[PDB]
């Protein structure tokens, strides 16, 4: 049922699960090209999730996903469905944070964290530079409110790197490829969650996977609890995944067991 | 003959297409003499894609006015082909833009379809074309 | 109102679309009679057939030619095995619905696809087409495919691989090894899916053998010098003395001096009385054309339809050359650096019927030796002057002289009787500027077609507020179908490096005039193409401006996209046909979750898209 809204599927032959978790602008299919570096010693598990482009946009209940929590219920509740006691994560960006909180909220259910491009928070604060200048999220916002305001009145909405990109426009461009309320809906509840007083309740090891250019690594290296390596990728870029994925393959097999 | 010469064409005098809806049968098949004998003349090139072109002027004019429709049953007693062809066609071409009312409006068309019947022999529609 | 001569009227329709409103949206003296032989043979339809098919008095007893392909889900594999009752249930109605199906077309992914198909038509099938953008199965025998038919499909006269992707390899297999069937073909494309470089001569010269009776035969062949098994002036001359009863022979070099000699064509065209149509259309060239293209004429009198790749010297000045050649109803000269205002001038001398005249990529050509032409020869009228014709850029629209009459027009980048309009823009150009200010005016356009190459990644960032105008195409009224190709333009598409930008920019600066032109009716839409992923996919402003096409009844997008995106089109009010067509190898999923696509979710929108009341 879940397991059939939300497009699960699982593909290898292997013992060790691996699930592989999207992010948001994006869908399953981000995993494509990565898929059979693993696929033939490992059961490896996607889906789709509720807020992407290629799940019906009527399991998006308004008054449901408010905040991350309820995502977070949707990934336990595959996970349990398919009946998995034990599985590394990969996970990628809002991924990555949905994983850290259901590796607190289960810690039972994970072998390892891989989290790829992740930040506790995306709204840069006085102290410090972890995301993006509220100035710009701003903007971004400003961008999707045109979007959502012309898809009622049934006008084309036209918004994309009609922007300003500091760092920003790269993360953003995959948020706008849903169903423009959707998009606005879960670019807020991008935003304002922030998870960074959860970290060093993290017990599970971690690797982050970062993309390229004290920073942001020095900062979760030392509060994150579990046993936190953070490699940095060679190319910049949102979908590491797509871009340059011979290498993000190298990364994830050598984060592992 | 009445209702003679050039008069072969037809399956070689008779009261069924009576002088007015004859009349008409011999303008377009005396116009078909400059199409065969044309061929004929003149000098030894061509000067011939307007037979295989310019010779459907006039084919495209001479159905002002139907009925006509029953002229194609003057052209059904008369077992000639290019002339049915010609006239068949032009009612085809009444038949395209029209909606299913605009049809059998032009076309004097007593609708009967149940709309129990319809919209399931519509549904038949909806399994071709796409 | 007589009867029952009416089924001669309704035969001459011929418009799909009216056909449904009289008769089967209308009254009974039709909607029996029209569905029963008057259907002019031909339907294309659109739904799973191994789903709901549900109907009884659907039946189309002198139906001719059928179309499995455009089936949906689109891609995906018709009735084959990876239980066979499942398949043969669908097959029996399929059947039952068409009988004496003499023409059939499908999508056959795996040969069992056609194993279960034929064997009701098996006495009655003529010609077949086979469509296939996908991989091949990489393990079949390797005649495989092929194989059902020429063992089966005793009746098998013409058989059309254009679209059907293979390995050159089956069809040599399986046409030199069926002797009684392979001996009875008339018609013959091997053009698969213009993935192959072309057929070896090893690989053609026996094709042609065990073919004794054809009489058209289309293919690609490699004809590049520097291997052992190029298509020369042997090869040539063994397919015709193969089959000389060609009366159509098209030839085309694939691509991204040589080996074919006056000397040797001369032999060939003498070995082909028959032939009336011909194209060699090559990047390597011949050299000397003029005494080949003599002997064209003297050995093929019907020769009227031609076209040629890179041939040299096909004419040289007065006094006659390529002109020799009498009854020529279509020229088009490909790539020429020797084909001069002199050699157009004379040709003058071949308007037995130009109808058709074409220069592609011919540099020396004056914007005037063609105004030469269009003078000489006054029953002229389709043109094609092409993507490097140096001279002439769109002062060669400015050319007059046949601007009452040209039925259609070519061209990269009043008019009374333009019918059918081509552009070929490039780059991020413009569209207004360099059509609509170049001359402008033409009050029966239907069709229009735009290409546009390719690689956006080196472009500058269109001016904010810029545009292609497709909003410029506004004036003309009749503009009815459209053709919006952005494939070949190369792009970054959902994650862009920095400084560059991705193709959601690109799709805006194209698609942003649609709205505008509300005579629109039928719009094909080919989505441009990142780098490396092969899907080609729609983003946000493409689907609301697409959306905003107010009187579209069809819309077909080459390409893909996820279901959020695919409920943007239900808004348009009256569009009923509505298809994602991936017809470009090689094409990738459902099997794998490989773009945005699900065909549950396609499948889902197809409901709703004939759960709408629509005219």
């Amino acid at each position: 049922n879940i397991l059939e809204a939300l497009n699960v599927r699982v593909v290898g032959t292997g013992d060790r699960i691996l699930f592989l978790a999207h992010g948001f602008g994006t869908d399953q299919s981000a995993w494509h090209l990565i898929l059979p570096y693993f696929t033939q010693n490992y059961r490896v598990v996607l889906y789709d999730l509720v807020c992407a482009g290629s799940v019906n946009p009527d399991y998006f209940d308004f008054n449901r996903y408010t905040t991350l929590d309820p995502y977070v219920d949707d990934l336990l509740n595959i996970v349990d469905s398919l009946g998995i006691q034990n599985c590394a994560y990969v996970g990628h960006s809002v991924s990555a944070m949905i994983g850290i909180i259901a590796s607190i909220r289960r810690p039972e259910l994970f072998s390892k964290l891989i989290l790829i491009g992740f930040s506790p928070r995306f709204l840069n604060d006085e102290d410090y530079h972890g995301g993006f200048e509220e100035g710009e999220i701003e903007k971004v916002f400003s961008a999707m409110e045109a979007n959502y305001e012309a898809w009622v009145h049934g006008f084309a909405p036209l918004a994309v790197g009609a922007d300003v990109p500091a760092a920003v426009r790269e993360f953003s461009r995959t948020l706008f490829n849903m169903r423009p309320d959707i998009s606005l809906f879960v670019s807020r509840t991008v935003f304002n969650s922030d998870l960074r007083g959860v970290l060093g309740l993290v017990r599970v090891p971690t690797c982050v996977i970062q993309t390229a250019k004290a920073s942001v690594a020095e900062y979760l290296r030392s509060h994150l609890g579990g046993d936190t390596t953070v490699e940095t990728l060679k190319t910049e870029g949102h979908l590491p995944q797509l871009s340059a994925p011979a290498q993000l393959a190298q990364f994830l097999r050598r984060a592992l067991p | 003959l009445k209702s003679e010469a050039v008069a072969l064409e037809s399956q070689a005098p008779l009261p069924n297409v009576t002088s007015k809806i004859l009349a008409k049968v011999i303008e377009y098949c005396k116009r078909h003499v400059e199409a065969a004998a044309s061929k004929a003349e003149a000098v030894e090139g061509a000067a011939t894609s307007d037979d295989d072109l310019k010779a459907w002027d006039a084919d495209f004019m001479k159905i002002d006015q139907a009925t006509l429709f029953e002229l194609i049953l003057a052209a059904n007693y008369l077992n000639i082909k290019n002339l049915l062809d010609l006239t068949c066609q032009t009612v085809a071409d009444m038949i395209k833009g029209k909606t299913p009312e605009e049809i059998r409006t032009t076309f004097n068309i007593k609708n009967d379809f149940t709309p129990e019947e319809e919209e399931e022999v519509r549904r038949e529609n909806q399994w071709a074309f796409e | 109102l007589p009867e029952p001569l009416l089924l001669h009227i309704l035969s001459f329709l011929t418009d799909v679309r009216s056909r449904h409103r009289a008769a089967l949206a209308c009254g009974r003296m039709r909607a029996a009679e029209r569905a029963t032989r008057s259907e002019l043979s031909l339907r294309g339809d659109p739904r799973s057939p191994g789903f709901l098919f549900l109907s009884h008095a659907f039946r189309f007893p002198a139906l001719e030619h059928l179309d499995l392909s455009l089936v949906s889900p689109w891609g995906h594999p018709l009735l084959s095995s990876v239980i066979s009752e499942q398949n043969a249930f669908i097959a029996a109605r399929l059947a039952g619905c068409f009988p004496a199906v003499t023409s059939l077309a499908v999508y056959c992914r795996d040969p069992t696809t056609l194993a279960n198909l034929t064997p009701h038509w098996q006495a009655s099938l003529r010609r077949v087409k086979l469509v296939r953008w996908h991989q091949r199965p990489p393990t079949l025998p390797d005649g495989a495919d092929l194989e059902p038919l020429l063992e089966t499909c005793a009746a098998l006269r013409e058989l059309d691989l254009s679209e059907f992707y293979c390995w050159t390899e089956d069809v040599v297999r399986a046409l030199t090894t069926h002797p009684s069937a392979t001996a009875a073909l008339t018609h013959l494309d091997l053009g698969l899916a213009a993935a192959t470089d072309g057929f070896k001569s090893s690989e053609l010269g026996p094709i042609a053998a065990s073919c004794p009776n054809l009489r058209k035969l289309v293919a690609p062949c490699l004809f590049n010098p520097r291997f052992s098994d190029c298509v020369g002036d042997d090869a040539l001359l063994s397919l015709a003395t193969s089959c000389p009863r060609l009366t159509v022979l098209r030839l085309s070099e694939p691509f991204e001096e040589a080996a074919i000699t006056v000397a040797g064509l001369v032999a060939f065209f003498a070995a082909l009385p028959a032939l009336e149509d011909f194209t060699m259309d090559l990047q390597h060239n011949v050299l000397e054309a003029a005494p080949a293209m003599e002997a064209l004429a003297r050995r093929c009198p019907r020769i009227k339809f031609l076209t040629l790749g890179s041939f040299q010297g096909l004419c040289k000045a007065s006094w006659l050359h390529l002109d020799g050649v009498a009854v020529c109803g279509g020229l088009e000269s490909l790539y020429m650096k020797n084909c001069q205002d002199l050699t157009d001038a004379s040709l003058a001398a071949i308007g037995r019927g130009c109808r058709r005249l074409a220069k592609f990529g011919i540099h020396g050509c004056d914007l005037v030796t063609s105004a030469g032409i269009r003078r000489l020869a006054f029953t002229l009228r389709p043109t094609l002057k092409e993507v490097t014709v140096l001279h002439c850029r769109l002062l060669h629209t400015a050319e007059c002289l046949t601007a009452l009459s040209p039925i259609r027009d070519r061209i990269e980048s009043s008019w009374e009787m333009l019918r059918s309009l081509s552009l070929w823009f490039s780059a991020g150009q413009l569209l207004s500027p360099l059509i609509s200010a170049g001359l402008d005016s033409c009050p029966v356009l239907e069709e229009i077609s735009i290409k546009v190459e390719g690689d956006c990644r080196t472009c500058p960032r269109p001016a904010p507020r810029t545009i292609f105008g497709l909003s410029d195409l506004a004036g003309f009224p009749v503009l009815a179908k459209m053709k919006l190709d952005l494939s070949e333009a190369v792009g970054y598409a959902l994650t862009a490096p920095t400084g560059q930008m991705d193709l959601s920019l690109w799709e805006r600066f194209y698609l942003h005039g649609i709205e505008s032109l509300q005579t629109l009716y039928e719009l094909d839409y080919w989505p441009p193409q990142d780098k490396d992923v092969h899907h080609r996919s729609l983003t946000l402003p493409a689907v609301g401006l697409i959306q905003r096409c107010v009187g579209l009844r069809k819309l077909f997008i080459h390409g893909t996209t996820h279901e959020h995106f695919m409920t943007f089109f239900l808004s348009i009010p009256n569009l009923r046909d509505m298809q994602l067509r991936e017809d470009y190898y090689p094409a990738p999923e459902n099997d794998l979750m490989f773009t945005e696509m699900r065909a549950e979710s396609w499948l889902r929108f197809e409901v709703q898209l004939n759960s709408r009341q629509i005219d």
